[PDB]
């Protein structure tokens, strides 16, 4: 289970965090700092794709990739040309479950937003999110096909923008 | 207003995120989802999916809604439909699983894929509350299971999966389905996660493992990936499926690891490299077929990679491996040790310079792994025997800068036992030992190494003429020494003199006459140590030692005789 | 060669590091909490470095210095002192606790490395007012209804400060009264010369600065006994505790007069801590209950979960007059496990004051030397202040 | 390991306070960016003119850059030039100038033997200016400096320093006296003398302490001028601040250990004479012998010095004054009693403990050299309750040392039910047969009550490994000095071992050697034990093999002349018997036999080989 995902711009901005599951907030948040950390450690290069941590390695400092986390929580971290994403999961979801879905997820951005800025991002931080969702639901992505997603968010801009100043 | 809703609604959200009573807010998140827009709905939805933990009256509540809801011809209906049922499945309770399961079996049945996926996915949040529920829509799923979108298949999958979760018993029912849609699909992320339900529902029962087991790697072989991959591998090794039966599956497995290791991405070595250790500390023999990516892969500067091939290098060592083995570790210690022993860097790749890259730990791990190396066969092997005592010699020096005596220990363990084997390289070796001795830095850290290389000298001072200048040492540098080692300096160099004034006849020689005044100047030294029980061995030496001076002076041709005349009786007297 | 000095605190953190010069890189520690002990270290290799340590607690704070090879431990406790003392004066004065030498960390290594310039550790050396402060601690042993001083140390600094134009001398006449008065100690500005100065005199030097002029340590047991004080007031503070209990309850009576107080000056804070112990039993067979106790001048609060007494006597309470503090402790016990035994331990009594003598070092006259005269223009000032401290009385029944 | 330590120490250092001189720079005021200026260049320049500007106040912001950027080997930075420059500037009359430029000087002696030289040169001109103060300082230089070569140039302004009046410069001239001799020695010693004395005759707490920071030095060698000057330094300590006492017990430390003039003979008749006093020699007061060392105003002066500066309430000088008084001390020194029981006030004074462990140690050093002392002030170290493993050990150590034979079953008393009451860790257990060994070394008559003691410690109680170990080493002690009771120590243990089968390596270690020590006295049972542990041997660690074989060995002689006699058997001679003999060969040979077998048959080589050769010349009578 994802139980959360975040996406950053490469300035390290927070720019969506989605939590499948109730977790607390306070633990989130100091996840998301965590790794927010390491991701600046780590070089553009090796942005790192993933922080997989012994905990020990939270924070551990003495070898800097000393990797993040927390125990039960494998973070994986995703940069795409400006954007990263970071999706968190339960120790019991597995590593690839969560690359397809942030591949996924990613694809159908950059479909969908094929310029994404974080500009855009944030205003259209409830497309981005249907988007999540509805690959992510019944923990299921469902349509795992690009052209079905890329359709389906069409469709929700077109509604968000028919209601927009309930939205904009 | 809508836009002023969706305001209302968000803050609403916030609250209930916080911790908040959200009993309160229902009310008003009902109202909300009873707003036709489909954005509205979905946004109520989730507030009150995240809400209706604990309080039941909000939860019927909420749940009459969302029917109402799911009802509605609904135009985006999918998305309506679809944010509804992820709604209803946060939700849990009882009474509302039992609306919810009507609904969602409905919802089940209609068109579009969406809907279809997001209803699977409802059942399973309800299931994962509810049995009975679950008794009763169990039915629908299979039937769902079998429609032909690979989304939907997927999400009954991960469904069956999780109420394997809770339930095993039910689902150990449906397994076969399960099978009969994994053989089914094209997907590969279908495809993986039907391998891991299938890994879950192993643990419990062994019998559905030998079904899928081998579907997968029938999936394996059609999907790309990599995930799929890797995953086969870790099922394979996990549900401890293996077992034996399964060698066949985890050969597969391994050879795609191979494939992939082979790959540039240090996800997917480091990934390869664990499993395939873990399958060589369970199977030999792939591990030999492996060898060669291992080797490769001590080349790479990832400390889990590093640590991760020194451990299988200690498996697979054959002679012409060993060799090659250790002339790698020692050059890429000698150039990638430091770095942690400094600090701490992080690696990287781009200083030209290269900071260095091993941990403290790995360290002492690859100088343990050189002594196995060197002697099991034994190692009669390192052809050149010549390199072994070299090397031992160099890991003993870069290990003091470690401490961590127990690595200076373990190799001056070796290098006793190389030197008595090899009766060549003795030479070669009290004449290192001697000079390591008195190079100061052995006396730092070192009291084991000291203690064998007294050891050693004892035995062989027979093949060193100069005895003289090994006296001379070991006589001054016992004032620098521990207890521990100084007992053992007095031991050996007992042991020594004896085989001496057994060759002395020279003439006597003065020589060894003087060289027992300073044993025994010193040993007097140590007679006066703070415990008791070795400055009673030493004073036990000095007399010895005194005995063989008078001996000598008085005789030279009756030293040897005399010695085992004489000391004896001190001894006894001391003692007595 | 790398000189390095580190200052930690009482919980062993690391306040306080200097490295000079060059290329430089649980027994104790986890005593200290005692406040007095770290040994040594040896970080060692034959890099021979060598370390070693010391370690100086001062004021809580404590001073860990390393030398690499050879200087020696005393010269690197020489050193340390030196340090200790020039952050004090540096600093002001009157703390250095943890929080203040962390803000002032770097201050302390600036000082650090003044003292090494000069080359040498430079070594590590109108109104007048005399404020004698005095700590007294006694160790008393109760036997038979009197309490016998057997230990004590009244640590006795005398300050004073000053504000003359130049710098003419003091003399400054001590009294005694009988209790020969012996090791005044006498502080890097002050001079005593050898019975030129008599034993009774001391004669000091300005600074600007306050300065503690002699700091008298006088072991009352010796000096009770010469001087014959069983003390009447102070420091003798005689309490009673009359077991004839019951199972609950008990009566302890303890008064301390100021008969003897009368000059010395205004005590400033007398603070009682009664320990019960309560720590071998554990805080439920000691339940207890201090019910009442009475000072005239003062004020008692009860710790009793935390098994302890505090009876905070004000200032005020000055002059022949005898505060008098009875009072009765009940041991209540819910459990059965106490044993009514609450083997009665220490009461250790603190007391400050001011403004008078440690040893009896009351300072009778002072006296100005320089080739003046008496109205030549020298005055009387207000407000030097001393301090002293040891360490604690403790009356044991 | 190191790697790791240093670097997160730097870290923190450099880091704090705003690396130090760029944050030097940041708090300034407007004219703040000074620092950043000499930090980032100030700049030689900036220095040299600064020094060649003719002002004493600007030649000292100069001296002052000066010093840290020679300090920081800027490289690049004549320090040639300043170091010319500096030294004319020396020959200024400020003294804060004159202050900095010495402590430049040493500087660069440090990298630069020439520039050392003129650095001498220039302190030798200041030195004969009739300026005290500077004088001073300027030989201060003089003596930081470590060279041979500049000996004959500091001496003659020494010697003109010294016969100046000044107390200032009478301070100084010590100091380089001193840092001279320690390099140039003869041509120097004469006049190096006559001078230290004038001197050390100044008032000035800042010229003391330097005589002695002087004095310390060239001593090592010259220790007979040495000691006419060694007076008034310790008189002056008593009169003195804190610190220059601590110095002043460094120093007197070192001298005595170089005059102890050497008892060669000691005139004990020098005047109420303790050991007798020399006065040197070459003053001829009548050859006051030396020892004078323990009597001579030099001496005696620093033992009370001492003292007083333990009474003084300083902890510091306290420690530093014991480890003087015990190096001195002839024990007639120490047996002061004034050292005892001024550690012992200062001890119950002390809140600190690394004192708290210093003192306790230093009452066990005092009382080793002089137990009578801690007699009146042992009831005063019964032990604080409040302190640890550590602590209670010491006290055991303490009453170790103190036990006469009066107040020694005083202290057992304690001991013992210490033992028994306390929940003592085994640490502490181990300790308190440490010291109960040493305690019986001392007394026999109480001996007994100790080992008792021990024994029904260790018989009773299962103790620990390492408990065992140090039982086993003190039963061996106690046995050494008190063969009688020495016996029943013996069978004791045996009977303690033959139970245990279990022991570890280490106990049966020291139960086996203990045993063959014993033997010889009676060496008629021995056999007894040594028959029981060959049984057992087969099963056994290594080491304990080992010992288990010396001691068979030793068991084995002990008697032999007493076996042999015996054994050179049914020699008659043997089977007639004074008392050991002892039935000989056979008793004691069954158990050797077992032993060899036995050692043989463990892994350890010197346990073979003694056990080997132990066996030959047994055998051979």
């Amino acid at each position: 289970m994802i139980h959360a995902v975040l996406i950053f711009n490469k300035k390290c901005q927070p720019r969506l965090v989605k939590f499948y599951t109730p977790v607390d907030l306070p633990k989130q948040k100091l996840l998301l700092e965590q790794v927010y950390e390491l991701i600046s450690q780590r070089n553009s290069d090796f942005q790192s794709s993933f922080l997989v941590t012994p905990p020990s390695l939270l924070l551990s400092n003495e070898n800097n990739n000393d990797e993040v986390n927390n125990e039960d929580i494998q973070i994986i971290y995703k940069n795409y040309a400006t954007l990263y994403f970071t999706f968190i999961v339960d120790d019991q979801e597995s590593e690839l479950a969560i690359l397809d879905l942030i591949q996924t997820f990613v694809e159908s951005l950059d479909r969908c937003f094929t310029e994404v800025n974080e500009l855009d991002l944030i205003f259209n931080w409830q497309t981005l999110e249907s988007v999540l969702e509805e690959i992510v639901q019944g923990g299921m992505v469902i349509e795992t096909n690009v052209n079905r997603i890329v359709a389906s968010v069409d469709e929700l801009n077109k509604a968000a923008e028919s209601t927009d100043s309930k939205i904009g | 207003d809508l836009n002023s809703k969706t305001n209302a609604v968000l803050k609403l959200t916030y609250l209930e995120m916080y911790g908040f009573d959200m009993a309160w807010c229902n009310f008003h998140i009902l109202e909300v989802m009873s707003s036709n827009k489909l954005q509205q709905k979905r946004v109520g939805y989730l507030a009150a999916s995240q809400s209706f933990y604990k309080d039941s009256d909000i939860l019927m509540l909420a749940t009459n809604l969302l029917k109402k809801d799911l009802k509605y011809d609904g135009n985006n209906d999918v998305v309506k439909v679809g944010i509804a049922l992820s709604g209803l499945s946060t939700i849990i309770t009882p009474s509302l699983a039992r609306d919810i399961a009507d609904d969602l079996f409905t919802m089940l049945n209609s068109t579009r894929p969406y809907i279809r996926k997001k209803a699977i996915t409802a059942l399973f949040k309800v299931f994962l509350q509810y049995p009975e529920a679950l008794r009763d829509n169990f039915d629908k799923f299979v039937s769902k299971l079998d429609d032909d979108d690979i989304s939907v298949v997927s999400a009954a999958v991960s469904v069956i999966c999780e109420l394997s979760k809770k339930n095993p018993q039910p689902f150990i029912q449906l397994s076969p389905l399960l099978y009969e849609i994994l053989v089914t699909i094209d997907n590969n992320w279908i495809i993986i996660r039907l391998l891991k339900l299938f890994t879950n529902l192993s643990q419990v029962e062994p019998k559905l493992r030998a079904k899928l087991l081998p579907k997968i790697l029938e999936l394996m072989e059609s999907t790309v990936a990599t995930s799929v991959i890797y995953e086969s591998v870790n099922c394979i090794v996990k549900g401890n499926m293996l077992e034996e039966d399964d060698f066949e599956t985890a050969m597969a497995c391994l050879e795609r690891l191979h494939t992939f290791c082979d790959s540039q991405d240090p996800n997917l070595r480091y990934i390869s490299c664990i499993l395939f250790y873990k399958i060589g500390k369970i199977n030999t023999d792939f591990i030999s077929r492996f060898d060669q990516l291992i080797i490769r892969l001590l080349s790479d500067v990832d400390v889990s990679i590093r640590s991760k091939a020194i451990e299988l290098v200690e498996g697979i060592v054959d002679e012409d491996n060993l060799k090659a083995i250790v002339q790698t570790l020692m050059k890429q210690f000698v150039d990638e040790d430091v770095v942690i022993l400094q600090t701490g860097s992080i690696v990287y790749e781009k200083s030209k310079r290269i900071p260095i890259i091993i941990p403290e730990n790995y360290k002492i791990k690859m100088v343990n792994v050189i002594i196995s190396i060197c002697s099991a066969d034994n190692y009669s092997s390192v052809n050149d025997f010549e390199w072994y005592n070299a090397v031992i010699m160099d890991l003993a020096m870069l290990c003091q800068d470690i401490s961590d005596k127990s690595l200076g220990s373990k190799i001056g363990e070796q290098f006793r036992n190389l030197m008595i084997k090899v009766p060549s390289m003795r030479e070669v070796t009290i004449a290192n030992i001697i000079k390591l001795i008195s190079n100061d830095n052995i006396n730092k850290q070192l009291p084991t190494v000291l203690r064998e290389c007294i050891w050693c000298l004892g035995e062989f001072s027979t093949l060193v003429e100069n005895g003289n200048d090994l006296i001379k040492i070991m006589t001054e540098n016992i004032s620098y020494y521990s207890h521990s080692v100084q007992e053992v300096l007095i031991l050996a160099l007992v042991k020594v003199f004896s085989n001496w004034c057994n060759n002395f006849q020279e003439d006597k020689r003065f020589e060894i006459k003087m060289v027992l005044k300073e044993l025994i100047e010193f040993f007097e030294n140590l007679s006066y140590s703070s415990t008791f029980e070795v400055q009673e061995r030493s004073v036990e030496v000095l007399e010895f030692l005194r005995l063989s001076l008078e001996a000598l002076e008085e005789d030279t041709e009756g030293l040897p005789m005399l010695l085992s005349e004489v000391l004896p009786s001190f001894f006894n007297a001391y003692e007595l | 060669m790398y000189l390095s000095f580190y200052i930690t605190d009482t919980k062993n953190k690391l306040i306080f590091q200097y490295l000079l010069g060059a290329t430089a890189p649980p027994q104790l520690l986890e005593d200290s909490s005692s406040d007095d002990y770290l040994d040594h270290s040896m970080v060692g290799r034959d890099l021979e470095v060598y370390k070693y340590f010391s370690v100086i607690n001062k004021l809580n704070y404590w001073c860990l210095a390393s030398t690499s090879k050879s200087k020696g431990p005393l010269d690197c406790f020489t050193f340390l002192e030196t340090i200790d003392r020039i952050l004090l004066e540096y600093f002001d004065k009157d703390k250095l606790s943890i929080k203040k030498i962390v803000n002032n960390y770097d201050r302390i290594s600036l000082i650090f490395n003044c003292c090494v310039e000069a080359g040498e550790p430079n070594v590590s050396d109108n109104e007048l007012y005399v404020d004698l402060l005095e700590t007294f601690h006694v160790v008393f042993e109760k036997k038979k209804s009197h309490l016998r001083l057997l230990t004590g140390s009244i640590h006795g600094i005398v300050d004073v400060r000053s504000y003359l134009n130049d710098n003419p001398l003091v003399a400054v006449k001590l009294n005694t009264m009988g209790n020969d008065i012996g090791i005044p100690s006498l502080h890097d500005c002050v001079e005593i010369n050898d019975g030129v100065f008599s034993p009774s005199n001391i004669t000091f030097i300005p600074p600007d600065g306050k300065f503690r002029l002699l700091e008298y340590s006088v072991d009352l047991s010796s000096q009770v006994k010469q001087s014959g004080v069983r003390m009447n007031s102070i420091g003798l503070m005689s309490l009673h505790f009359q077991n004839g209990l019951g199972k609950d309850s008990d009566e302890f009576e303890l008064s301390l007069n100021i008969e003897n107080f009368k000059k010395v000056s205004q005590v400033d804070d007398l603070k009682i801590d009664l320990q019960f112990n309560v720590e071998n039993a554990d805080p439920n067979e000691i339940a207890y209950k201090i019910k009442i106790l009475r000072n005239t001048h003062g004020r008692f609060e009860n710790s009793i979960i935390m098994g302890q007494g505090q009876w905070i006597f004000d200032k005020s309470t000055a002059t022949g007059t005898v505060p008098v503090l009875r009072g009765c402790i009940e041991y209540e016990n819910t459990g059965p496990n106490f044993t009514k035994k609450v083997d009665l331990q220490t009461v250790s009594l603190e007391y400050s004051y001011i403004g008078q003598s440690a040893s009896g070092i009351y300072v009778e006259a002072i006296d100005i030397v320089s080739g003046l005269t008496i109205g030549k223009n020298t005055k009387l000032y207000k407000g030097a202040k001393y301090k002293t401290q040891t360490g604690n009385f403790q009356v044991r029944l | 390991m190191v790697d790791s330590i240093h670097r997160i120490a730097s870290a923190l250092d450099t880091a704090k306070v705003i690396t130090r001189e760029a944050a030097a720079v940041a708090t300034s005021k407007l004219g703040e960016s000074s620092y950043t200026y000499y930090s980032q260049n100030i700049n030689p320049q900036q220095l040299v003119t600064l020094l060649n500007s003719r002002n004493s106040r600007e030649v000292r912001d100069a001296m002052k850059r000066i010093i840290s950027i020679m300090a920081s080997d800027d490289d690049s930075i004549d320090v040639q030039l300043y170091f010319a420059d500096v030294v004319k500037n020396i020959t200024t009359n400020d003294t804060k100038v004159k202050r900095l430029i010495h402590l430049y000087l040493l500087r660069f002696a440090e990298n630069d033997p020439n520039l050392t030289l003129l650095s001498i040169n220039s302190l030798q001109k200041s030195l004969s200016d009739s300026n005290s103060e500077l004088r001073c300082f300027a030989l201060s230089a003089l003596s930081d400096m470590k060279m041979s070569s500049l000996a004959p140039i500091i001496l003659h302004t020494v010697k003109k320093l010294v016969t100046d009046p000044s107390a200032m410069v009478r301070g100084e001239v010590a100091l380089a006296i001193i840092k001279l001799y320690r390099a140039g020695k003869n041509d120097y010693h004469e006049e190096l003398l006559d001078i230290l004395k004038e001197l050390m005759a100044d008032t000035d707490p800042k010229v003391i302490s330097c005589a002695v920071l002087a004095y310390k030095e060239c001593y090592a060698d010259h220790l007979e001028l040495l000691h006419g000057h060694f007076r008034r330094y310790c008189r002056i300590i008593k009169q003195l601040d804190s610190w220059s006492q601590s110095y002043l017990i460094e120093l007197l430390i070192k001298y005595c250990k170089q005059y102890l003039p050497k008892p060669t003979v000691v005139d004990k008749s020098s005047e109420g004479s303790p050991r007798s006093c020399p006065l040197p020699d070459k003053y001829n007061e009548i050859e006051y012998p030396s020892y004078e060392v323990v009597n001579d105003p030099d001496l005696d002066l620093f033992l009370q010095s001492l003292n007083c500066l333990i009474y003084s309430s300083n902890p510091t000088v306290i420690l530093s004054c014991c480890n003087a008084l015990y190096q001195l001390a002839s024990p007639l020194q120490m047996k002061n009693t004034k050292f005892i029981e001024a550690l012992v006030r200062t001890v119950t004074m002390t809140e600190n403990q690394g004192n708290k462990e210093m003192l306790l140690q230093a009452i066990h050093f005092l009382s080793i050299l002089d137990q009578t002392l801690f007699l009146p002030y042992t009831k005063k170290f019964y032990v604080f309750p409040k302190d640890p493993i550590v602590a209670s050990i010491w006290k055991i150590q303490i009453l170790s040392t103190l036990i006469n034979e009066s107040n020694v079953k005083e202290i057992f008393k304690e001991l013992k039910y210490y033992v028994a009451s306390a929940h003592f860790p085994e640490n502490v257990v181990i300790m308190a047969v440490k010291s109960l060994s040493r305690c019986g070394q001392l007394s026999t008559s109480w001996e007994s009550h100790v080992m008792k003691w021990l024994i029904d410690h260790m018989e009773s109680h299962n103790l620990s490994a390492s408990v065992l170990d140090a039982y086993v080493n003190v039963i061996r002690m106690l046995v050494q000095k008190n063969p009688t009771k020495h016996l029943r120590i013996i069978f004791k243990l045996a009977d303690l071992l033959t139970v245990q089968t279990s022991l570890a390596d280490n106990a049966r270690a020291g139960i086996v050697w203990l045993f063959g020590e014993i033997a010889s006295i009676e060496f008629k049972i021995c056999p007894d034990v040594l028959r029981r542990l060959i049984q057992n041997f087969s099963n056994e660690g290594p080491e304990t093999r080992c010992q288990i074989l010396v001691l068979s060995a030793k068991l084995l002689s002990y008697d032999i002349d007493n076996f042999k006699q015996a054994q050179v058997t049914g020699s008659e001679e043997n089977n007639q018997n004074p008392p050991y003999y002892d039935f000989s060969g056979s008793r004691i040979s069954q158990m050797y036999n077992a032993v060899l077998y036995l050692a043989k048959y463990d892994d350890e080589f010197d346990i073979r080989d003694r056990a080997r050769m132990i066996s030959s010349l047994f055998d051979s009578g």
